Parts: C-alpha cells; structure tokens; sequence
RNA sequence: AAGUGUCUAAGGGCGCAUGGUGGAUGCCUUGGCAUCGAGAGCCGAUGAAGGACGUGGGAGGCUGCGAUAUGCCUCGG
RNA sequence: AAUAUAUAGGGUGCGGGAGGGAACGCGGGGAAGUGAAACAUCUCAGUACCCGUAGGAGGAGAAAACAAUUGUGAUUCCGCA
RNA sequence: UAGACGGUGAGAGCCCGGUACGCGAAAACCCGGCACCUGCCUAGUAUCAAUUCCCGAGUAGCAGCGGGCCCGUGGAAUCCGCUGUGAAUCCGCCGGGACCACCCGGUAAGCCUAAAUACUCCUCGAUGACCGAUAGCGGAUUAGUACCGUGAGGGAAUGGUGAAAAGUACCCCGGGAGGGGAGUGAAAGAGUACCUGAAACCGUGUGCCUACAAUCCGUCAGAGCCUCCUUUUCCUCUCCGGAGGAGGGUGGUGAUGGCGUGCCUUUUGAAGAAUGAGCCUGCGAGUCAGGGACAUGUCGCAAGGUUAACCCGUGUGGGGUAGCCGCAGCGAAAGCGAGUCUGAAUAGGGCGACCCACACGCGCAUACGCGCGUGUGAAUAGUGGCGUGUUCUGGACCCGAA
RNA sequence: GGGAUGAGCUGUGGGUAGGGGUGAAAGGCCAAUCAAACUCCGUGAUAGCUGGUUCUCCCCGAAAUGCAUUUAGGUGCAGC
RNA sequence: AUGCCGUGGUGUAAAGCGUGGCAGUGAGACGGCGGGGGAUAAGCUCCGUACGUCGAAAGGGAAACAGCCCAGAUCGCCGGC
RNA sequence: CGCGGCACAUCCACCUUGUGGUGGGUGUGGGUAGGGGAGCGUCCCUCAUUCAGCGAAGCCACCGGGUGACCGGUGGUGGAGGGUGGGGGAGUGAGAAUGCAGGCAUGAGUAGCGACAAGGCAAGUGAGAACCUUGCCCGCCGAAAGACCAAGGGUUCCUGGGCCAGGCCAGUCCGCCCAGGGUGAGUCGGGACCUAAGGCGAGGCCGACAGGCGUAGUCGAUGGACAACGGGUUGAUAUUC
RNA sequence: UACUAAAAACACAGGUCCGUGCGAAGUCGCAAGACGAUGUAUACGGACUGACGCCUGCCCGGUGCUGGAAGGUUAAGAGG
RNA sequence: AAAUUCCUUGUCGGGUAAGUUCCGACCUGCACGAAUGGCGUAACGACUUCUCAACUGUCUCAACCAUAGACUCGGCGAAAUUGCACUACGAGUAAAGAUGCUCGUUACGCGCGGCAGGACGAAAAGACCCCGGGACCUUCACUACAACUUGGUAUUGAUGU
RNA sequence: UCUGAUCGUAUUGGGCAUCUAACCUCGAACCCUGAAUCGGGUUUAGGGACAGUGCCUGGCGGGUAGUUUAACUGGGGCGGUUGCCUCCUAAAAUGUAACGGAGGCGCCCAAAGGUUCCCUCAACCUGGACGGCAAUCAGGUGGCGAGUGUAAAUGCACAAGGGAGCUUGACUGCGAGACUUACAAGUCAAGCAGGGACGAAAGUCGGGAUUAGUGAUCCGGCACCCCCGAGUGGAAGGGGUG
C-alpha cells in the first residue's frame, strides 16, 4: 500500500545532487595502534559505491 | 543476503545528526532574474512566485551566478555578497 | 511319380453403416454473489427471538395459524 | 430481636432488572503460529478470543491545550506533512 | 412528459401486465404548525481600597515497581493504574521534552453535550462490460434436511417435455413391466426413465487382413482384393447406359521387407527393472488494491507539470494550490553559496559547474582551440496519465506436513 | 488351558477432563488413534524439501567455476 | 617447447568494453594430455588446460550404446560428389 | 554441391530512397532452464456493418485451405442466438499434482454367497415354486436354538392387498412397500411419600469480572414403604376388560 | 501393555528411614473451602526394599538434608 | 565363569556313546556384593532351562477313508490393482540384473485346471540409516516465572527498660 | 584543643519486656434459623501490635513454560581440524582444491628504529702457559658456508649482517596514479606544505629486510573542538577529532 525504506540504509548511505551514493569508509572506531596514519588516510572519506551492488542499493534505499 | 553479514551491519553509521530547527531557504538565481526580468521596473517574493520560478510560503536567497544587467532593486532576504556585487554593480538594490 | 497352386474363421484386428447406456457442450432461470441511494436500526416480566405439540372435507411436509386454531372482529383499498 | 437505645434482619406495598439481538463502538482482560533464514528482547498485536456494558450510532469534549511572538482559541473524521 | 425490463405459440412502443406522468388515506404511527400544559426571572450593572475569605484533598507533586505515548529505561517530558510519605487557594498551581532562572500560555483533581463519523441481520426500489445448475452462499430440488458422529460439530448430490397435457383412447403380444400397430401433436429424432444427447464403454451387421510367427504395437516402401469414379476398345441393344474389360484416379484394408528402446517429472546420466497417470467428461494453479519504488515504450505540457480530500452536477464532467516531485549543491551542523569542505594555506583532493562545425572585438597560437560580451542558432527537461517487465507489503502461482 | 467366597465378577445411578484426570506403573487408557485425546477459531499458517503449472511461431543462447556463509541438497556478489 | 602481458602491420558482418532492465547456473560425468591421494587399482575421487563432446545435438559408424571417431539437420526433392 | 519455397540480421537500389514496405545479392537459421519480438483461438462489452425459423449456436460426417497456434465450405441432426472489422476488458487454452466430483471399463461372469443342526415326500396355491402354504416322515438345542421382565428399539404386532426396487439368487410369502385396525389397571413396575452416594443450590463466604465451594430447602433408585390371586375370551392386548 | 509380549515385571504382608503436636504436613485450589479425618504419633503422609532364616562391614572428602552463627561476603531500605 | 565372563565351548569330574547347553568344584571376578540388598529357603508357578520311565504318525515314511471347500452345472454378482499390447528364451549391450535393444535358437491360434521362479510383483510417499522441521523428556546447560522463603515500610499502639 | 572516657541533654533507631486498643481465633455460650455443625452478629474467655494480607527488594527454584544444543565430514559417529603467515603439490605470468606433504604466529624492540661515519664474519691450517680441536691472540687460505629478533622462503658481500657518535620521521595536514579483488577489506606510492632530528653537503626518514603478530558493525567510556542546544539565556544530552 505504501513503501518503507530500509532505515540502516538510509543511516548508512547519502544520495548526492546527482545519481551517485557514497560510503563513509570508517574500519577507524575499534584499534587504531596497529593501523598508521596512512591507513586512516586510506580509509577517511565517502567513497563512491560500487557498480557491482548500486542496482541492489538503489531499491534498498527505494 | 544468504550467508554473510549484510552491507548495512558491515559498514559503519554514517556520521553526524539532522537539526530540527533547520530553516531551509529557498533559492532564486540572479541570472535567472536577469532573463526573466531585463527590464527591470520591480521584483518581490510576489512576483517571482507570480512567475513561478520559486516556491512559496518560504524566504529566499539570491545567488551570484549569472550577469546582471538589468537595473532594479530586489525585495528578498540573505543575499550573498556576490549577489549584492552584481546588484549594485548593474545599478540596484538589496531589501532584507 | 514330381512340381506350380486358390480356398476355411472357432474368434480377433482395422474401417464404415445403424442403435443403446451415459448425460458433457450450447441457449435458458421460479434462484443467487457484490454494490449505490432512501427508511428502520431494536425485541422482551404486557412473557420476545426461536421451537415441540396441535388445528384443514379427504395420509404427510413447507407456509399461515393457536382450542375462537390455512382463522374471528372493526375501519379502509 | 439477640441487649437498653439501636441496628442487622423480618413484614407490607410500589417501581426497575435478568434474556435475545448479523454487524458497528466503548472500558477491562489476553496467547501462539509466523517473521527475525536459529532465537528469548521485538514483531505478528494490543490482533484472534473472552468478560462487562450500552447506544442508534457510541466514545471523546468546551483548554491547568498548541505554537514561541503571524499568533490561534471545544471535540470528532478524511487527505497532506 | 409512455422506446425501462418482462410476458404473450419465433426478436413487440402501439396484444397484456406496466413505465413516464398524474391521482389516492377511515384507523395507527415518525417528523412538523398552533393551543393548553410546563418552567426561569421583583437587575445587579457602573467605581474604588484589598486588611478578610473562597476558587474541586488523603488529591496533585515527589520516591518506588509498570503500561502506553516515534520513545524498548535510556539524560526520559507529559498521560494512566498500584503501594507508603503527602502541598497550595492567585505574591497560588500546572505546562511549554531531565533540570534551574526569566518569559509566555492556561487554571486540574464534578457533571451533560447534537453535527461531520463507523456498520446493515433485517424492509421497499434500482443497477451490474458477475456466474447460469461440478460455477453462484453449501442450500434454484423436502438444506443447514437426509446422512456421519455419544457430542461439541462436520455436512452431501438431484433443475429443463411440448406454447398448451393435447399424458399414446382403441387393437394386438405379454403374468405384469415393457413393446408394437393405429392416433394426438409442427415435431414422438418431444413419452415422466422426457430439448440438444458429446466421449470413454457395451453391442449388432458389413468391405479387407489374420491359425509357422515374436520387437512401444508406428512410419516409409509396397503386392493383390473390395467400395467409388473419369477417359477408352467395346457391349451399337447407340436419340438410352457406362454392363463388362483394359488403363487411369479418390478413400479403406494392408500380404511381405527396411527402420525404430513410450509421454512427463526429477536427474551428471533414463524407454526403464527410478517415480506419478486405469479411460472419458468438467473444474483446477503466476492474478489484483496502492496518486508504492527503480528502469522502459508511448501519449499531453514546456521550467513547468500535477492534484488528493471535499464541493456542485445525472451518463463521471467542471471546480478545488493545501501538498508532492523538478527548480543548486557541498557540508555532521552552524553557516557559507557556483563554489563548498577538511585544513595554518590549501599547491592537492572529495561532491557538483559548462560540451562547441565557430564569426564580431580581443590576449594567447605559424597552424591546431582556450577565454570575456554579442552572436554565425551554439547545448537542452522534467512532470503527469495509460500498458509492458521487475519488485515491497498484502494468503500471494497453486496443493500438502507433524 | 488359569481363577472360580474373594485383592471377586456383573447391572443400575453418580463423580474425576487435557501439559490435566486415572493408573497393583505397561508410558497404557481416556469413544477403534495418546511421550499430552476430539471439534471449531486465529488459518488461506509455516516448511533452506518433494510435487504440478494449461496454445503456437521466429531469432539468439548458458553453467555446475571462484570468493563468503549456524554454510556445502540454499542463497548473495562476480564469471558465462 | 608451450603458455601469458604489451606494442606495430595484415585478415575476419562483430566479436569486445562501459552503462541499465529481466533470468538461469551456483551437485557435474566421461574421454585426450599433464598431476596428488590410493597398491604401478578401480565405470574411484580432489585439481589444471582458450582441449572436445554429451549435458542442451539429431544423423553415420563402433552389433546394439548419451560422453570415443566423423559429422553441427531451416523445409521439400523417386538428383549427384 | 545441385533444383525449388519461407524467415531473421546485413549490403545495395526504389515507395515517406529504415513510418513501414518494394526488387536483387552475401552470410546466417540444433537447442533445455532462460531473455527478446511478433502471433492463434474462446467468452463478454462498445461502435460500425451484417446473415438468420426460407433454420443461428452447439454437435456428427465429408471435401478442401494456411508456415503455425487453426480456418473456410458442403451435407445431416437440432431448433435461437451469432458472423466480418477497429477497440476495451479476462475466473481465458489441461497431459499427468498416488488431484477433486460424475460416468464407464480390465481383472470377471472369477472369487464370495455368511458355523460341522439336515432335510425329504405327497397334494394344493400359482403364468412361474427345492426356499411361502397345508398334511406326513426324518433330524437338532432342550440350565438353551424354550417361555417371561428391564434397558433399548419406537409400529417392526394383526387383517387385507401388491411383488418395479431391497433380502447376498428365484421368491405368489415376509421383520421390504401401501391402506386400515389393535396397547383398557385403586392392587403388577414408576409419580401421588421420604431418602443415601451425588447435582442445582436464593441467603451467605471468597474471588478483578465471568465465576468456585457449600447450608437451609428441594431433587435424585437398582434400595425402603405400599392392597390380588386363579380361570376364560379376541386376529392381536391381560394379575388391566 | 483392549488391538502381537501376563513374565525373571508390578503389587501386598513384613522390615527400615524421614516429616507432622492438629481448621497439622502433604495434595487439590489464586483465595475461600474441602480431602487427609468425624482420625490424631502403637495414627497419618512420603521414599527404598519385598515372607521366613543367617546377616546388613569401613570412609562425611564431593553433592543434598538437618542444627549452629565466630568471622567474611551479601540487595532493597534508612542515612545520604 | 553365574540373568553378572569378551578373551571362552575357561579348567577338572559325573551324567551322554557323542554335551558350545545343564548339574557339581577351584578362582586366572576384563564387570559380584550388601536396603539400586547379599546368601539359603519347604510349599508354589498356564514362567525360563536341562535330564528320565510310559505312550504316541513329531520323524524314519509316508499311506487310506469321511466332511465343509476347491472342480462342474444353474442363479446373484464384488474388489484391491490397472502407462499402452498379438506380452518367448539364451549369450550380450545398457543407469551395471532387459519380454520390449543387437546377433542367434526355438514355438499352430485360442482356451480350462494346478504350481508360484520372474514382471525390483500388489497393498504402505522406508517402520533401519542420513539431512532439514516439529513434539516429548532429563539435567551441575542459559534466560524468566508460579510456589515455599528472608528483610524493610504500611495496615500498627502505649508504657517502660 | 588528635577530645579516650563521660555528666546528663536535642534527635533517632534497635533490642527487650510489659500492657490492651486495632487485628486474628473451624476457641466457647446466646440470638434473626421453633428448617441449619455453613455463614453474620452480641457478650464472654484467650492469642497479639506478632502473624497474615498489599508494595519494594535479595535469595532457593527442571515443579511448570518457550528455544538453543553448529558445520565440514570419502554415510554417520568417535577422533582431529577451522583465522593469519611461509614453502611444495602448482603443470615455468598470476591464480589453483582435498581429513594431501612440512613448520610458525594471537609476540618482541626506546633500542634491534631513523640518520651520518666505519668494518666483513664463519668454517679451515700454523703457532700459542693457565686452556682442552671446543672463549681469547697473530699470521695464511677463504668473495659468502656464518649471520638475518622470531618458522620458511626470497634476497642481502654494493652488504639489509657487525660496531660507534648524535637523535625520535615509532610525525602533522595531503597524496596524483596503480596492483589485487564479487563486495567489504588489504597493499605500494613518487611528490607537495608545515615543522624538525641527522648530515659539511647533496640527500634519507610518514618504523622494524620485506611477507604473519590480529577482529568489521552497533552500543558505551576518556581528553579536546561552543558544532547543535525543544520559548529564551544556560544546562543536560547529542554531534565532530584522536
């Protein structure tokens, strides 16, 4: 009758002004002795999502 | 999935939180103006919905995209400084 | 003497003709499902809903009826 | 009356009730299956079912309410958000 | 102002019952006008001071264990119930999301309150791009009957003669049933076992094959008989016919030879000694609601487009801008804004801007194209409806567990 | 074949009813079924498994491989 | 030796890549060539190969025969190689 | 390869020189799950058109037709709703689910025909008799295959009448069907008298409610109380008249 | 153990152990109220064993029951 | 050496002719044992187990007779089952075991009575195994609850110490 | 004025005792019952502020209730294993499984890191008192057998080994561009800016010679940055970075 949107998505994934999705990449929270700054370079930012699973995305979020 | 654990656990919450008070202005393109109104003679919040180029029940901002050359003083809110540039450079005024 | 050599249906098979059983398809409905609009939206210790029993000129059921018993009285069409 | 008031009880008389009713409503009670690819938290659900108790509709109601300075001024119901 | 359906011997405006339309109420009853009846009121308004009193008591609030509120005890508001403690009467109290202060709104702990709204067992009227007797409710027929079960409960199947009964008088077989001859009827190919009367199935008659031969039971070659049929020697009996025969050609049978391991499901692999099907008939499984969502084809408009609810109106037409998507995005957010963010700066980098066959003026360049204004017409769009395919939630392709 | 004056058999009328009853106990008996009876309701329950899915034509044309799994008889991404 | 990455010519209706929509497969078997487990084994089993075929491919031949050999059926022909 | 006919992509030339088609040439065309595209048929609605009791539909046979899902025509039966075309809408196409409902087959005129008590004969009824009837023999139980009550059944008793169906066959007869008749109580067994086990159980206690237990009182027999015995009769009833 | 098993199973008498001082314990019931019992420690309830005869040995460390409460640990509440 | 013992028919001896069983004895008790009771016990038992006299068709070794069936005749008239049919065999091939396939051999069509080797024969969606799902059950498994139980507060006081 | 002790005094509770007054009494008597052993009441006798009952809280708790109790697996079970790293099997790019062969890891280091500078061991032979072929010393041979923090490989003599001085880059803000891969995830990164250690300089350094030494998500905690702050100002709480 109406749609629901899977929430963890939505708190997980942003739409950007065009039909892209992004990731915040954060293996970062746990340990972080071991991983060097390099690492955390590696992994802070939105990433964009890959092809190979955005046309399962798009209806999870839709 | 079927077997693993789902993209939405695997990945971390994304960060930060919404505001509620979040007064969210509309917008209104100074180029925009510049081919609606090349006459200038007078613009307001009336009249820009009159056009239909933005919406309504809402305060709007101006931007600084686009030459300016008709002379006509604006009535709106929050103008960027860019805005107040081209305004006064072709010869206008900004309200608030 | 040697050789060639048709035929038979106790009963089956195949195909036609002519018939039976059965009651499917076709058209139909004295019967139904779902709906819009308008009433009524209660009955009952004044003995209700619902029932047995019993009643008809002649077996029995339904219907209507209650020892005044497929009916009685009154005003109406 | 029991004991003294007196009361419980008893007696007389006058009103009402119980039970039915397909659905709808209110107040109160209250599972599992299922989903979660197991499963308790959660859901399915305050559903199914039950009890009380009405009505023609009921319930709710006339601000010790909203918003946060444009201010509105009882309730209910539909559609947006 | 009657063409709504229907009935009447085959399809009816004018044959009928009816409809349109217009009449029609003793008695009862709902609403409604009037009278009686009933009932409230011998004014508290204006002004001022605030010393006095009141403004809902085992209540609120607080602490504890819970419900429910987007809100699962979390920092947990407000609301509700339970247990102990237990306030105030306007310089008060509650609330405004722990909480304090300021500000603001409002005065709980008594009661009653129509409208918009929900449902139709049941009673008239009406419709239906719903079935038409294995469907529709199970119930068109003795229906919640018969029947099963101690019982709660479960829960069947059976419609059609013909317009009319005109129901085959009479006669003949026969114990009768049943049949036959007559006869009614348009028709008996309409006889209570009754419109049409399918298939499996049983059976009679008949053309062909078959008792020395092994194969999913056929196909292809293919002899010779039999049915039918054209041309023709010919029967000349010929103004008749195709008798017969040759030859030719449809449709059967098919001697005899070659060839060939049944369907489906599921399986690496099947004809199966792997499963399911006795045969026929009927029924039976991917559909629907939602201005759902992604993509698509096509059709309206055109920086727009679109209405929902609800209103009016009669065939589903016109209104109705509240709202949604698009229109500028980035950023956790403030806030900034064609940039923005991180960041000391950002040189860099993340998201998004603007891609020229190119002229005018012009920096750059031998030529090749970069750029600011105007332009050789330079690059352009969503939205809404109807289908398609998919998908979410709805029993969701269907049947079946314990 | 055993008991057959006894812990007896039998009729009549009565009580115990479901996670409960009863039981000289066997995990049997409770309307032919009992390691939790029957009918209905929630119910069109569920099932990573089996089974069935109805007419045709034309073009093109797979895999049984990897990674992960409270997973190896399933599913997801990738490959074709 | 093969095999693989990359480049420059040549040849081939065309395959390929990226981008969206809808599915299947996710148990594989045998044979040829190289390998491990096993005994120098098995119609055994686990791998590899831009090796095929069957699977999903009818036909010929191997007596019959899914997997080997040849050979990839549009349909018809009482025509040839 | 040859000789001919269809089809999809592509090349070429034309019609709008790809809307979509027309003419020619090359190559292509095994195919499951599965993707794509175009199609066949049935029922209903709308519009237009149109045949039809001078015989529609459905059904049967026959002759032909298309590349396919299929069609047209002719003839017969029967007797009232269907064809052509553009559109809309589907409970839409059955070959299997140890599927369901109905009907009919093979097995098959086979097995079975219901205690190890036993029937036989004559005459007669009758269209018809081993099975009913009337006679006469034989045989069997006889602490049960006899005669009576309860419980239960609820007209199955009798008379008359029928023999489509039922009875494990026939079957004039029957506990099958139809019509009609038949059950007589002061004393037999019950209520009019109480009562046990035990149930209801106002009042009352407890319990959120529903409700549960239980006193009074009242019910509840197989028990206790209470007055009858014999004989005869009708087709049937009997301690009843 | 109806409907495959009647026994070397069960059960009783007897023998031990534990509990209860009476609207008792236990059980059925949420409570009321019943049973137990119109009885009460030579009675009643529960467990093991199973006439009779001979006998019934050692260990309290673990796990349970019962008694104590030095000491430790120990929630809410009071207090804060 | 047993209801208790796998190695085991343990070893010795009677019983038999011959005894993996039985009876008696040693103990080298894989594993006896004291109230989950040890060791004996007359009588008893539709119990288990061994031996013996007598008799017997249980066998040696079968045979005859009768009866209700089977068979025929007449009548009524089922069923499970059922992919089709004009349903041979051998050696082979094959999803490994072939009526249906290849090559061979053999048989007149049909039909009645018997046998029961086959048609993975029929009846039953394997009653053993495995996997998935569910029921039930036990417990030093986990988490909750009823019940019994401890403390405080209220119902709940006074006087004293 | 660490105020032991302590006069009594405000408070408070505990404990104890006594008392009767709520309350209990299937303990007696009478009565509405002449129809009652239930019930209710009056009076009396006795228990007693206990107990019981409601709230809160701890504890015992298979008597009862709902579920779990893994998978692979040469059927199952028992047994043994499960992540990461290194070699082989592996068929000469990579990749490549088995209950197929062999071994480690769930650590270590403020020096074993970084920088500048310097050196080349082992084994062997000769000689040599304590002292032996087996510590140490010289000479000669010896271009790598030693060594590599740690299993193994691969590489290291130009040395990554060894020795020494000064030091903390065992940094901050970025990082074009690649490999690998289904995805998540991993790996490398010249080079830029700040600031600084080393070094005469040129230059190196964003940990260990490289490959293992670890673990996603949610929730929660610590420090810091006013980022927001439910009317407002604050606060709580939330947000951001490590």
């Amino acid at each position: 009758p109406k749609a629901k949107t899977h929430s963890g998505a939505s708190k997980r994934f942003r739409r950007t002004g065009t039909g892209k999705i992004v990731r915040q990449k954060a293996n970062r929270r746990h340990l972080l002795e071991h991983k060097p700054s390099t690492r955390t370079r590696r992994l802070d930012g939105r990433t964009v999502v890959a092809a190979n699973d955005t046309k399962r995305v798009t209806s999870l979020l839709n | 999935e079927g077997g693993q654990m789902p993209i939405h656990m695997r990945l971390p919450k994304l960060k930060g939180f919404r505001n509620r008070f979040r007064t969210e202005y509309e917008i209104v393109n100074v180029g925009d103006i510049n081919r609606l109104f090349p006459q200038g003679g007078a613009v307001g919040v009336d009249d820009l919905v009159a056009k239909g180029a933005v919406r309504k029940n809402a305060l709007v901002k101006v931007l600084g995209d686009g030459k300016l050359t008709a002379k006509v003083d604006v009535s709106a809110h929050k103008f960027s400084g860019s805005a107040r540039a081209k305004i006064t450079a072709a010869g206008g005024s900004a309200t608030e």
